[PDB]
């Protein structure tokens, strides 16, 4: 699947 | 907007994309 | 996108990919048309047939992208929604009549190499080109065929179809804020928009002032790919009032 991105962008 | 759709990559610097003039062709 | 090829790199840079952030997956489709705005279709927000019917918090949106699955650091930007706007007269119950839908960013993006708007089409841009077997293109990350999934964006380039051709190739209720394009069986060649590609643009590149715009949204069909049948496009033209209205008040 995704990899995973930022935790920045999930607040 | 002003600039819109002007790739920068492409329109921007004169270079085409390898299929636009299959587009180009078909606007008779 | 079944049937179509890798994009090149900055070919389609108002590409955008709808994202949901739990689970973390694809949702759809959309397009850059300036530092605030994203167009997408209204069913990429808002189906209840299918129970869907996202708030601002489910999602993000990723611009600049390439590959489908990869974090593209240093390349792509990912965008917060503010507000969700879906046109009013939307019709889900139906056969998706005004498919679209605005989504204003929390933040302006940054245009780069890789990230850049599309134009809207003006009446006259629209009248020249929205004709029969005029090509125009489609992009997307979604499935490679009807029943898999690409490593980077796809592009395939299609014709309009005369409207009487559409209107009899499906029982489904088509109107003034549609379109159709694909190939017809005795010309051959092949190409379609498939589940994943929803919201994406339909752009072609004017030949007056070699500018794109974006002329539709990929909104329905019947299978993938299938002789016989046809994409289904939202008419941008039609509904531009609407996205005017929402820019100005809103943004
Ligand atoms: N290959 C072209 C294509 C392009 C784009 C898509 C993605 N769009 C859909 O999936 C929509 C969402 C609701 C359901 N849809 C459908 O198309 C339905 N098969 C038909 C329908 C149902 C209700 C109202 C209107 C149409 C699929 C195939
Ligand atoms: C979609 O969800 C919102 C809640 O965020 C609700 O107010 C709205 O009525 C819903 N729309 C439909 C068609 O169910
Ligand atoms: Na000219
Ligand atoms: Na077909």
């Amino acid at each position: 699947d995704f990899e995973e991105i930022p935790e920045e962008y999930l607040q | 907007e002003a600039d819109c759709g002007l790739r920068p990559l492409f329109e921007k610097k004169s270079l085409e994309d390898k299929t636009e003039r299959e587009l180009l062709e078909s606007y008779i | 996108i079944v049937e179509g090829s890798d994009a090149e790199i900055g070919m389609s840079p108002w590409q955008v990919m709808l994202f949901r952030k739990s689970p973390q997956e694809l949702l759809c489709g959309a397009s850059l048309i300036s530092d605030r705005w994203v167009l997408t279709a209204a069913h990429c927000l808002l189906y209840p047939p299918w129970d869907k019917n996202f708030t601002e918090n489910d999602l993000l949106v990723r611009i600049g992208k390439h590959s489908r699955t990869r974090y593209e650091r240093n390349i792509e930007k990912i965008s917060m929604l503010e507000k969700i706007y879906i046109h009013p007269r939307y019709n889900w119950r139906e056969n998706l009549d005004r498919d679209i839908a605005l989504m204003k960013l929390k933040k302006p993006v940054a245009f780069s190499d890789y990230i850049h708007p599309v134009c809207l089409p003006d009446r006259e841009t629209a009248a020249s080109l929205l004709q029969a077997g005029y090509k125009g293109r489609v992009t997307g990350w979604g499935n490679l065929k009807e029943t898999g999934q690409p490593s980077v964006l796809q592009v395939v380039n299609l014709p309009i179809v005369e409207r009487p051709v559409c209107k009899d190739s499906t029982r489904i209720r088509i109107t003034d804020n549609m379109f159709c394009a694909g190939y017809k069986p005795d010309e051959g060649k092949r190409g379609d928009a498939c589940e994943g590609d929803s919201g994406g643009p339909f752009v072609m590149k004017s030949p007056f002032n070699n500018r794109w715009y974006q002329m539709g949204i990929v909104s329905w069909g019947e299978g993938c790919d299938r002789d016989g049948k046809y994409g289904f496009y939202t008419h941008v033209f039609r509904l531009k009032k609407w996205i005017q209205k929402v820019i100005d008040q809103f943004g």
